[PDB]
């Protein structure tokens, strides 16, 4: 039962499982880091045990399938979106030809967690808060793709390894700077991170959609949010900061350093920036970031076509 | 290795199911749902035909089809909201005033 | 293929109408002004007519794998542009009575005209589908423009649901045709067949589903039941556009599809279209017999007249002058329908709000609106195929084309349906002059009156002297 | 049908399966263990998202083949983006995207 | 790619059959999302990678979001239709099911008897679709922008609140 094809497929499966487990544990440790900066591993294990052994109470007048399905979406959407990220040469889960399109697929599916939690939580205030949150996430998902499309235009393909190889000389943060800032804003706003934390706080007729979620479903929402910011940071690294490319260190060391830097910067901008008003956020999205992505795509195309003799 | 007949039969089954949902359902929302099923089935049939010939025209026809699907879903849901706010009733048999 | 500058010259009405859409939309974004945006729309459409002159000064050529421009396309572009200009002119007083936003109307009319132009030049299944949808969706908006009124909302919902279903049928038929034949162009539908194998079952099923969609769009039996409800519920300028421009553009692209496709001369499709034409003529005339509502009556009239046009289409792959007959009939039908629906629009303008009634009440119209009554009775005689009217010249063309192709069942159908039309059209035209017991002052209403008067004068003059229209249509021939 | 592509297919399948099964097992363990005892503006912004997402799909298709389309494709996409931006300007100016009127 | 095609087609058929015969709108929309994901898997099995990506991005990620938005804001809690279930009565569904079965039989008979070399399933990339889209299909793209503008204007005019 020994054959190098079986050894190769088993080692690739083992690499994918290792990547998955490291991402989940890093999401849990980032939850710990945010809760402490604003043993610890033993405290997180205690939290997991407490959420396991607390009774899961689904409300009586609530739809069971939608209520159960919302945290599953909130976890699995961006946790599956991680699968295209190349962390090292020969350490990618899926070398998909669609790549960043697969990430867009997963984010578009990720809005359903908020919508389903708000509808299934049988409360009018929670429904209104979820409607506001979903309107905000649509307002920033409208330009997430175009902010990526500048980098896609420079690389000439949707594949992530091709983007990393095309960032061999100069990282895409320099030419695609406006794409970088728009993608950072859209990635923060899709994951409901600060300053886009609580759109329901602007009205007393609305409530957060995480209310009525107790125990393991609340834990799924929590760890899913942190895993979402982990995969957003990894995509940011692979799309604008060379991925695994560096002069001296091993490639995984460079990728891990850049991803940890971006996770800490997300923590810092949570601790520092104040949250704007809801209409300010919606207006800023629809009126500034979408035209900026369109103009950045036009300018990138003009520069690419000029610099091709 | 996948036959063209099987893909076209799958698209035909989905189209027929969407048409049945459009006919038998009295709620206007489910009529819009059946319309979406029908247009998605026709777009799937175009994708199957394009993949059989190895041409990109099937996916282009899919793109035009889903542009139509998005725009007419927007229009139909706007009309559904107008009907709801003017009558508080989504029964499609109630909006039948003009007759021969 | 790439677009040379000459190809850009051949796209001139399409480019001018698209630029007018952009300019009118930006003007609305600047300031919501009814007069300026209506003026910009009509200026763009007139510039598209002059661009048609410039296109005629160029050649006839295939601008894309998708579009082909020739005299056929120029004639149908002119008809669609005339219908859109008349619709805007009739719309201004009616929208002057309106209370909400009244410039999105002109934006939607421009986009529907753009779809009509695309269908006029459509040489491809993609361009056919896109032109039908560009006609349809602005008409979803326009039919329910006064959505606070019950009838307009009802007509909008019916038209939207049924046109989405018909577009699904048309798209599924196109997909089956593309599954059979590897190319989506008109000239290649049935090209890969021979030795009596033209009636491939998948190709025939695809053309059948396309026939379902197009026959919905053309109000052909048995896809005709929407027509009186939507015609009655829509605003009267919207009813004018829906009767003229949509039907003319969709029938033109159907004419070109059946001219260019090698499966066009199929016996099965010809027999099915003969059944549909027979049923359309007889059913439209029979259902219009006992109508007191003028708009429902004109809907059934549209069913029967599209049946006559379909009779002219059936003889296309056998005779020669079927294209000339369709052109002459479509010019006459356009002017008659513009006059009739314009009288209906002018007497229902300004808009009386969603709560007030909108019945025409045409009895005794002569004793307070004599000129509009004269225009309406000229149009009623023209739709009846009475000699000294252009409608008779079109009917004579249809009869000659049917006699040349030995379509005797369709000839007898035209005769019987014409007699039934005589009854109900004469009922309307003589009710115009009776006595009714009981039941303006701006230049745009006068412009609408001038439009219906010029349509009446064109109908009378070209019914007496039809040689200029025949000479114009005969030089507007497509690529052979 | 090479070894690397089937290895990555199996790795991707195992990633999806183990991920969804991990979430399922988390919920199963949470449920089993332990003792017992509107406004039309939302429609407007969602519809705007749908329309601009379809136009974004057209730009997605363009962005991956910019060099193969040349300057002619640039002109066509510039006209597309101009119409898109004019529609956006119209929506902003008429108060469609104004959340607080 | 064959087993994936057949199992995803089966899932799509079962999901839309559950869609058209369900009473809860949110459940029906969820089953519709499942059918759309299955159809995207069918697209990926045939090599139409761009079409499957857009099936999840646009159809299952934008249009169905709009449907869920409308259902949530109208708050269907059984307004005289759920308490009736007239479509489950035999006299309402039996006729149209017979008509649709006849249409399916005629269409499927037309499908059979057509020459078939089989679908290769080779990946047609989004680069080739983009080349065709901005090559021989340019006017389709421009007038599709006009079509989406028309839908935008119509939906704003009808669906605004005031
Ligand atoms: C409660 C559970 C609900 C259902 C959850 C999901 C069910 C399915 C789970 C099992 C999946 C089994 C594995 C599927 C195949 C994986 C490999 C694959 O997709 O390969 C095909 C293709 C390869 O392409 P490439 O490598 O670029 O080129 C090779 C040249 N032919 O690559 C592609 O085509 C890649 C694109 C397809 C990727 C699909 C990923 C899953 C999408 C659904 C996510 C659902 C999220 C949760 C629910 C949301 C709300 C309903
Ligand atoms: C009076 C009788 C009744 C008239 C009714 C008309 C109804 C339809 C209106 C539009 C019809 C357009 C038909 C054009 C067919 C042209 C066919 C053709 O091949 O034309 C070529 C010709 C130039 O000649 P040639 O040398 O052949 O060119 C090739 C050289 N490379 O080039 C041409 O011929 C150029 C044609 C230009 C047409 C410009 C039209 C401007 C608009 C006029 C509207 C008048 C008012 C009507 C409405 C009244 C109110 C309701
Ligand atoms: C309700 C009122 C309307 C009624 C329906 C319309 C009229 C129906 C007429 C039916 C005619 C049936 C003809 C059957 C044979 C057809 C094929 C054939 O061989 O035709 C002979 C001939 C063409 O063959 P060919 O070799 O070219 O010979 C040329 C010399 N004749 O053919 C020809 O050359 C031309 C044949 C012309 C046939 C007569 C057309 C005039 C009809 C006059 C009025 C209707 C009949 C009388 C009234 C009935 C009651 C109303
Ligand atoms: C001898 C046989 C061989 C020769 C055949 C020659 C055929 C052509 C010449 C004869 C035509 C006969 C027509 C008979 C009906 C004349 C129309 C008529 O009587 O109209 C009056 C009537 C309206 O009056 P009233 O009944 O009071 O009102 C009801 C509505 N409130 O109106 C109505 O009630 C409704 C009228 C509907 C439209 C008129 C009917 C058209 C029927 C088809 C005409 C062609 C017939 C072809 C041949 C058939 C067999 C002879
Ligand atoms: C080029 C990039 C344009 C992006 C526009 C994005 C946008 O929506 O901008 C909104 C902006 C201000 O609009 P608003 O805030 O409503 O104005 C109140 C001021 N009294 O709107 C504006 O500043 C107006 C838009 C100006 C440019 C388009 C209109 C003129 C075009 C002429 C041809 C070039
Ligand atoms: C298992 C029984 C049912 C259990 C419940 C349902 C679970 C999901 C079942 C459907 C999805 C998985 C089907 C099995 C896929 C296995 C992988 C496979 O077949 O890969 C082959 C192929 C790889 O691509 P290619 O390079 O062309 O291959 C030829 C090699 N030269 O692959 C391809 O070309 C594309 C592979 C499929 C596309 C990606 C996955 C789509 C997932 C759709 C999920 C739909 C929603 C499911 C909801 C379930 C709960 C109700
Ligand atoms: C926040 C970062 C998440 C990363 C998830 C994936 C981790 C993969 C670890 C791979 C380690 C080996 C990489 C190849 C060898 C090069 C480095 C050698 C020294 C560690
Ligand atoms: C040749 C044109 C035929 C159609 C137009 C008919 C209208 C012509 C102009 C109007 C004349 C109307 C006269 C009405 C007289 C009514 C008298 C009633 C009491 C005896
Ligand atoms: C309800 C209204 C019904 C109207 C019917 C009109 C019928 C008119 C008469 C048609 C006669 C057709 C005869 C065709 C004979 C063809 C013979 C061909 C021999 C080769
Ligand atoms: C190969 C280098 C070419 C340089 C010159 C490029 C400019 C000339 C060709 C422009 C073609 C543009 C076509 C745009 C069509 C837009 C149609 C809009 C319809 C609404
Ligand atoms: C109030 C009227 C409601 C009608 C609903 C639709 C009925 C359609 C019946 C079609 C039956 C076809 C059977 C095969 C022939």
């Amino acid at each position: 039962w020994i054959s190098p094809e079986l050894i190769e497929i088993l080692l690739t499966i083992l690499k994918a499982v290792v990547i998955l487990l490291v991402v989940v544990t890093c999401g849990a440790f980032m939850s710990f880091g945010e809760r402490r900066l604003l043993g610890g591993s033993l405290q997180l294990v205690a939290d997991m045990i407490k959420m396991f052994f607390k009774e899961d109470w689904i409300p009586k007048f609530s739809d069971r399938v939608i209520f159960t399905l919302a945290p599953m979406i909130a976890f699995t959407s961006l946790l599956l979106a991680f699968a295209i990220v190349p962390v090292s040469p020969g350490w990618v889960v899926a070398d998909l030809n669609i790549g960043i399109l697969f990430f867009l697929m997963m984010a578009g599916l990720a809005v359903y967690a908020v919508l389903f939690a708000g509808w299934s939580s049988n409360n009018k205030y929670s429904l209104l808060g979820a409607m506001r949150a979903s309107a905000q996430t649509l307002s920033y998902e409208v330009f997430l793709g175009l902010s990526l499309m500048g980098v896609v235009a420079q690389a000439g393909s949707f594949n992530m390894t091709d983007i990393v190889n095309s960032q061999a000389h100069v990282w895409n943060v320099i030419p695609q700077f406006f794409g970088f800032i728009t993608f950072a804003i859209a990635g923060v706003a899709v994951c409901h991170r600060h300053p886009f934390d609580q759109p329901e706080a602007e009205q007393e007729l609305a409530d957060g959609y995480h209310i009525e979620y107790s125990g393991m479903k609340f834990g799924l929402f929590f760890v899913g949010e942190y895993i979402g910011i982990v995969t957003i940071s990894a995509l940011m690294v692979t799309l604008f900061f060379g991925g695994w490319q560096g002069p001296l260190l091993p490639p995984f060391i460079w990728f891990a350093l850049k991803t940890a830097f971006f996770m800490m910067m997300f923590i810092l901008i949570r601790a520092s920036l104040p949250r704007p008003r809801y209409d300010q956020v919606m207006s800023f999205g629809w009126k500034i970031c979408l035209p900026l992505t369109l103009i950045n795509l036009l300018v990138t195309a003009a520069v690419i076509l000029w610099q091709a003799q | 290795m996948i036959p063209l007949q099987h893909g076209l039969i799958l698209a035909a089954i989905l189209f027929v199911l969407g048409l049945t949902g459009l006919v038998i359902r009295r709620n206007l929302l489910f009529m819009l749902i059946g319309l979406e099923i029908m247009i998605n089935a026709s777009a799937l049939a175009f994708v199957v035909a394009g993949s059989y010939w190895g041409q990109t025209d099937g996916q282009v026809m899919y793109i035009l089809a889903i542009s139509l699907a998005a725009a007419e879903a927007s229009i139909g849901l706007a009309l559904l909201l107008q009907l709801h706010r003017r009558r508080q009733n989504l029964n499609i048999d109630s909006v039948s005033e003009m007759r021969g | 293929m790439t677009i040379t500058p000459q190809n850009l010259i051949a796209l001139l009405p399409l480019l001018i109408v698209g630029l007018t859409v952009v300019v009118v939309m930006l003007s609305i974004a600047w300031r919501r002004n009814h007069f300026l945006n209506a003026t910009l729309s009509v200026i763009g459409l007139n510039a598209a007519l002059v661009s048609l002159w410039f296109v005629g000064q160029a050649g006839a050529m295939d601008v894309t794998p998708l579009m082909r421009v020739d005299g056929f396309a120029m004639l149908y572009t002119g008809l669609v542009l005339l219908a859109s200009l008349a619709t805007c002119t009739f719309a201004y007083p009616w929208l002057e009575g309106y209370n909400d936003n009244k410039d999105e109307f002109y934006l939607l009319v421009l986009i529907a005209a753009l779809g009509g132009i695309l269908l006029a030049n459509a040489n491809h299944l993609a361009s056919l589908f896109l032109g039908i949808e560009l006609i349809s969706l602005p008409l979803f908006g326009l039919v329910g423009y006064a959505f606070r009124q019950k009838r307009s909302l009802e007509a909008s919902i019916k038209y939207t649901i049924l046109s989405a279903a018909a577009s699904s049928f048309l798209l599924f038929g196109m997909a089956l045709v593309y599954a059979q034949s590897g190319d989506l162009s008109f000239v290649a539908l049935g090209k890969n067949l021979g030795d009596g194998m033209l009636n491939e079952p998948l190709l025939l099923a695809g053309f059948g589903l396309m026939i379902v969609g197009l026959g919905f769009k053309l109000s052909l039996v048995p896809f005709h039941l929407w027509t009186p409800d939507v015609y009655q519920g829509a605003p009267a300028p919207v009813s004018t556009f829906l009767a003229t421009a949509s039907k003319i553009a969709i029938f033109g692209v159907v004419m070109r599809l059946f001219l260019y496709a090698p499966v066009g001369d199929s016996e099965a499709i010809r027999v099915v279209l003969a059944i549909i034409a027979f049923a359309s003529i007889i059913f439209g005339n029979l259902m219009a017999l006992s109508q007191t509502n003028i708009k429902r009556l004109l809907g059934y009239s549209s069913i029967s007249h599209l049946g006559y046009l379909l009779v002219a289409l059936i003889a296309l792959q056998t005779g020669e002058m079927s294209m000339e007959a369709v052109g002459v009939y479509l010019a006459g039908y356009l002017f008659s329908s513009l006059g009739a629906f314009g009288v209906v629009s002018l007497m229902s303008s300004p808009y009386r709000g969603p709560d007030a009634d909108s019945l025409f009440s045409y009895r005794g119209l002569f004793w307070h609106r004599p000129i509009l009554a004269a225009v309406m009775t000229v149009m009623m005689l023209s739709l009846a195929g009475i000699p000294m009217t252009l409608g008779f010249i079109g009917k004579f063309y249809v009869l000659a084309v049917g006699v040349q192709a030995h379509l005797w069942w369709l000839v007898g159908a035209v005769v019987v349906g014409s007699a039934i039309g005589l009854y109900y059209y004469l009922r309307v035209a003589v009710s115009l002059y009776l006595h009714a017991p009981e039941q303006p002052s701006n230049w745009q209403y006068s412009a609408g009156g001038i439009v219906v008067l010029i349509s009446a004068l064109l109908v009378l003059v070209l019914g007496v002297w039809p040689q200029p229209l025949i000479s114009i249509v005969r030089l507007a021939m497509p690529l052979m | 049908t090479s070894t690397e592509v089937i290895a990555h297919h199996w790795a991707f399948a195992i990633f999806l399966i183990v991920a969804i099964g991990l979430c399922c097992l988390m919920l199963v363990g949470g449920w089993f263990l332990g003792g017992r005892a509107l406004s039309a503006k939302f429609y407007l912004v969602a519809m705007f998202f749908v329309i601009f997402d379809v136009e974004a799909l057209y730009l997605f298709a363009w962005s991956t083949s910019i060099r193969e389309s040349g300057w002619v494709g640039f002109v066509e996409a510039a006209i597309f983006i101009f119409v898109l931006l004019a529609g956006l300007v119209y929506l902003v100016r008429i108060g469609a995207l104004d959340w607080t009127p | 790619m064959e087993f994936a095609f057949y199992i995803c087609g089966l899932i799509a058929i079962l999901a839309t059959l559950r869609v058209i015969t369900h009473t809860n709108p949110v459940h029906a929309l969820l089953y519709l999302i499942i059918s759309l994901l299955a159809i995207s898997g069918v697209f990926f099995s045939l090599g139409a990678y761009f079409a499957g990506a857009l099936e999840i991005i646009v159809y299952a990620g934008a249009i169905m979001v709009l449907f869920v938005f409308v259902v949530m804001m109208l708050n269907l809690g059984g307004s005289e239709i759920e308490q009736e279930r007239q479509w489950l009565k035999p006299q309402v569904w039996i006729g149209p099911a017979i008509l649709s079965a006849i249409m399916l039989v005629v269409i499927v008979y037309a499908i059979l008897g057509v020459n078939d070399q089989g679908i290769d399933g080779t990946p047609i990339s989004a680069k080739a679709v983009g080349i065709t889209l901005f090559g021989p299909y340019v006017l389709a793209v421009e007038l599709a922008s006009m079509l989406l503008l028309a839908g935008l204007v119509v939906a704003f005019h009808v669906g605004r609140e005031e």
